[PDB]
């Protein structure tokens, strides 16, 4: 469900593994390589996801 | 200066023939190397027939 | 059948040649063994030689310093040895100074 | 018992990978040489005899003088790969010779027959070193760094060893510089320092910055950068298991 | 968006044109170079330090007389290709150097 | 199949051997850097004399 729950996604820091997983799954991508799809889309910064 | 200019032309002379020789010594090296891989798909083309 | 034995005898034949180039090639004289020896030990008299030559230029230096009377004059540089490059080129250096 | 298993199986999979026979590192390795005087032996003796000059002193200025011809004698192509590796035979001493008390046993042509069969057992050993250099591939930078400075190859060293498994670890230290490309040198040199870091060594091998220090975050608990090989070594295991 | 979609389009099949890989490109283009010092800078830092003489003055003379050792340090084949590079990057000026 | 599968090993010993070529080129002594280096010093030295 796309939630306005908070969650961070720097690779370590987040336990919530079924949102991050999911993104996981739907982008085809890592921890550490949603991490840098997120900080590509803010110019290299992570605000607030 | 005559004496040293007879110094430094045989060192010319020397340094030359060094880079003849280690020219030479690379050339001669390539050649074996070649040969020897040569008889490994020798004997794989033999395996093959 | 037949064919295809005569070409397997054919690659034989090629390795046998192949085998005889490479024996040639490890038992000739101009070997790269002896281009080993040959640069290993020419490259130990090119380094002493050097030594020697620029003993000589620094002592022409020295004379030239005392016939002009200028202490100062310093014509021929700290370095012409590159290491790396086996100290090649050493001699045209000492020539220009 | 599982432990000598998995060592065979390591050690047979890095023979049939380097596509050597184990007779080859029979002949790299072993201690069962024979000590015959060769003329090999022979001409090491009189190029290295007749081509010294006046009696030089040990690790500063005789090995120097003698590097070249002894990579003359036996089959080199840099005198500056036979000045480690007569610095790494000297650090290891074959039959109690360093180069020191081999010069000795050179020149003498009047030597008693123990003299002489330690005199084969050290040219020998230069052979295997010879051979231990050239059919792995290691360019003198890689070779002197892990001779002159054995703690940048694992921490516990202190001295590089003539066994099976510091070879075995020789070759994966020069795959992976292979591996690095335009970069080899560069993490070559950071490495005589303590300089490599991550965001370095994952440009080099094509990794990410974040995995690479995530995985030496693995096998250090805090170390920033790569002070060591087997260090680099486990952090690309845990970014093969990870991968 | 629609900008920068066409930009990576069109720097994408230039690269496919030019069979270069993006760490290519990255090699010949980043400011996230490492700074360790390296044997082949030391043998530019020798060979030019070695190989110049007495101090020269600027991009009249200096870029001139350094422009075939600097040539010669890094792999180029021609001198005045060193000169013009040399001239680039004096206009460029890498951390104010 | 068990012919191309020899095939396919044949090339590959191929592509080891030329990479090994490549290999004695770049890290021999008497390469094209040393040739750089050697005419752009030369070129110095013969422009001064």
């Amino acid at each position: 469900s796309a939630d306005n729950t908070k969650l961070d996604l720097t690779p370590g820091e987040s336990k919530n593994h079924f949102y991050l997983g999911i993104m996981k799954r739907a982008f085809r991508v890592n921890d550490t390589e949603l991490y840098t799809l997120w900080k590509l889309a803010n110019g290299g910064t992570n605000p607030e996801f | 200066l005559e004496n040293a200019k007879w110094g430094v032309s045989q060192l010319i002379q020397f340094g030359n023939t060094l880079l003849s020789i280690t020219e030479r010594q690379d050339a001669e090296a390539l050649a074996e190397i070649l040969q020897t891989q040569g008889s490994e798909l020798a004997l794989q083309s033999i395996k093959m027939q | 059948r037949e064919a295809a034995v005569l070409q397997k005898n054919y690659l034989e034949t090629q390795q046998a040649q192949t085998q005889a180039q490479l024996a040639f090639l490890q038992s000739k004289f101009s070997n790269a063994a002896l281009y080993n020896w040959l640069r290993g030990r020419l490259s130990a008299i090119y380094y002493q030689f050097y030594d020697l030559a620029v003993s000589l230029c620094l002592m022409a230096e020295q004379t030239y310093q005392y016939e002009l009377n200028n202490a100062a004059a310093h014509f021929i540089k700290p370095g012409a040895w590159h290491g790396t490059y086996a100290g090649l080129l050493a001699g045209e250096t000492l020539m220009l100074n | 018992l599982t432990q000598l298993i998995s060592f065979l199986f390591q050690c047979t999979q890095w023979l049939t990978t380097q596509k050597w026979s184990v007779s080859d590192v029979f002949l790299m390795t072993t201690d069962n040489y024979s000590t015959v005087l060769t003329p090999d032996i022979e001409n090491l003796i009189t190029t290295l005899s007749n081509g010294l000059s006046t009696l030089s002193l040990g690790d500063d200025e005789l090995i120097r003088a003698a590097a070249p011809l002894i990579a003359a004698s036996i089959q080199m192509d840099s005198a500056k790969t036979a000045e480690t590796i007569l610095l790494w035979i000297n650090q290891i001493k074959p039959q109690g010779l360093t180069f020191d008390d081999f010069m000795i046993i050179a020149a003498n042509r009047d030597r008693s027959e123990n003299e002489t069969s330690n005199m084969v057992a050290f040219c020998q050993v230069l052979g295997q070193l010879s051979l231990i250099v050239r059919n792995i591939g290691l360019s003198e930078n890689e070779l002197t760094l892990l001779v002159t400075k054995p703690e940048k190859f694992q921490s516990e060293t202190t001295a590089l060893q003539h066994d099976l498994p510091t070879l075995q670890a020789l070759t994966r230290f020069h795959a992976v510089i292979m591996r690095c490309g335009s970069y080899a040198t560069e993490i070559l040199t950071a490495l005589e320092l303590g300089a490599l870091t991550a965001e370095q060594l994952a440009v080099a091998l094509k990794f990410d910055a974040q995995v690479v220090t995530q995985a030496l975050q693995q096998t250090d608990l805090g170390v920033n950068t790569f002070t060591n090989w087997r260090t680099i070594d486990v952090t690309l295991q845990w970014l093969d298991v990870a991968a």
